[PDB]
């Protein structure tokens, strides 16, 4: 559901 | 500020199937909505403008519709390259606001991983730390277990895993498990093994080496 | 064509200011407005502000006090400046251009600048080989260990090698330093014929390393 800075994708 | 609610949080489809992305607004905004695509490590890519209007360079399988508070982005036949997150944006009301986004995952056939184990390099050992790496390559689904053993002693707490996002071509995942030991501990033992458990394997697969061959 | 290129990724001390430069080409800053958008774990996509063709600026309400946008039309450069950063200001910052001069449909984006708000010190990574040693296919890679902050870029053979390359997401170690591996699968018969080098670049520390990976 949150944005992940490492992948620029949504994770959880 | 206008609140944009996208549903669902995650969408999982198979290639060739159809898919709709929902974007709901806290109040009417007419057709002042834009859609964006974001691939792994990328910047947003404009898909649709003003609810339904086409964008140069965007595949015709992308389309949008709706007005008022309920809007829909659609892909009539999903391809593997569509793996991304999708956002909506309103601009009927200052300031412009974005939705929280929907993740698009692809289903595919079960693929067992190819396992590879890498001993620590002599270059690293000079620093007093040993990193043993275990690679699980091109598998599906995402769920996998990696079990480390050093001289039949079960390792716990001293490993970290990282997983790539779905590949845009074969829709698979790759995993890396890194076991970290001190140089002293590493030199005190011989057999290093990682056991891999996955749906595509009828039995756990183990890759091992003996320190210094 | 139309391009927007931002300054490199960086560390910013708490309470200090952030400065990003957007250099554009394919169009004149006197003909189009330039917007600024960020993407954070806590707030997602967030519109920050914009500088218009004539030099006017608008700032999103919660940023009106610490945000400042200037530009140099002649040098085709837009200057982003935000004051007194905190931890939740850690995000990826973009500059962007709309389809038309007055609108907000962002057809063109910068590559993004990952900003980390931290008191810690910048530290370049060490690069170790993952040497190959099944079925004609061998695997090799590079271990990129103990760096801060994100990001680090890894390519193979100066960009010529892309097929079969997996660069894993960075993970945070207990030391507060990041680590990642980047792998690639190649025909084993090429291990004696071809050279395999991972090109590692850590912009924040200006660490730039080429690592040759050979069988042991």
């Amino acid at each position: 559901g949150q944005f992940d800075l490492s992948t620029r994708r949504l994770k959880g | 500020d206008i609140l944009l609610t996208q549903s669902p949080v995650i969408l999982s489809v198979s290639p060739g199937e159809r898919v709709s992305f929902s974007c709901r607004a806290s109040q009417s905004i007419g057709t002042n909505i834009h859609w964006y695509q974001q691939r792994t490590n990328g910047s947003p890519r404009l898909l649709i403008k003003y609810a339904s209007e086409s964008i140069s360079g965007i595949p015709s399988r992308f389309s949008g519709s709706g007005s008022g508070t309920d809007f829909t982005l659609s892909i009539n036949s999903v391809e593997s390259e569509d793996i991304a997150d999708y956002y909506c944006q309103q601009n009927n009301n200052w300031p412009t606001t974005f939705g929280a986004g929907t993740k698009l995952e692809l289903k595919r056939t079960v693929a067992a991983p190819s396992v590879f184990i890498f001993p620590p390099s002599d270059e690293q050992l000079k620093s007093g730390t040993a990193s043993v790496v275990c690679l699980l390559n091109n598998f599906y689904p995402r769920e996998a277990k990696v079990q480390w053993k050093v001289d039949n002693a079960l390792q716990s707490g001293n490993s970290q895993e990282s997983v790539t996002e779905q590949d845009s071509k074969d829709s698979t995942y790759s995993l890396s498990s890194t076991l970290t030991l001190s140089k002293a501990d590493y030199e005190k033992h011989k057999v290093y093994a990682c056991e891999v458990t996955h749906q595509g394997l009828s039995s756990p697969v183990t890759k091992s080496f003996n320190r210094g061959a | 064509q139309v391009q927007l290129k931002q300054s490199g990724p960086g560390l910013v001390q708490p309470s200090q200011s952030l400065s990003i430069t957007c250099t554009v080409s394919g169009f004149s800053l006197t003909n189009y407005g330039v917007h600024w958008v960020r993407q954070s774990p806590g707030k997602g996509l967030e519109w920050l502000g914009v500088i218009w063709s004539g030099g006017n600026t608008d700032y999103n309400t919660p940023f009106t006090s610490r945000l400042s946008i200037n530009k140099d039309n002649s040098k085709s450069q837009v200057f982003f400046k935000m004051n007194s950063l905190q931890s939740n200001d850690t995000a990826i910052y973009y500059c962007a251009r709309a389809l038309t001069y007055y609108d907000y449909e962002f057809a063109y984006w910068g590559q993004g600048t990952l900003v980390t708000v931290s008191a810690a010190s910048t530290k370049g990574p060490s690069v170790f080989p993952l040497a190959p040693s099944s079925g004609g296919t061998a695997a090799l890679g590079c271990l990129v260990k103990d760096y801060f902050p994100e990001p680090v870029t890894v390519s193979w053979n100066s960009g010529a090698l892309t097929s079969g390359v997996h660069t894993f997401p960075a993970v945070l170690q207990s030391s507060g330093l990041y680590s990642l591996s980047s792998v690639v699968t190649v025909p084993s018969s090429s291990l004696g014929t071809q050279t395999y080098i991972c090109n590692v670049n850590h912009k924040p520390s200006n660490t730039k390393v080429d690592k040759r990976v050979e069988p042991k």
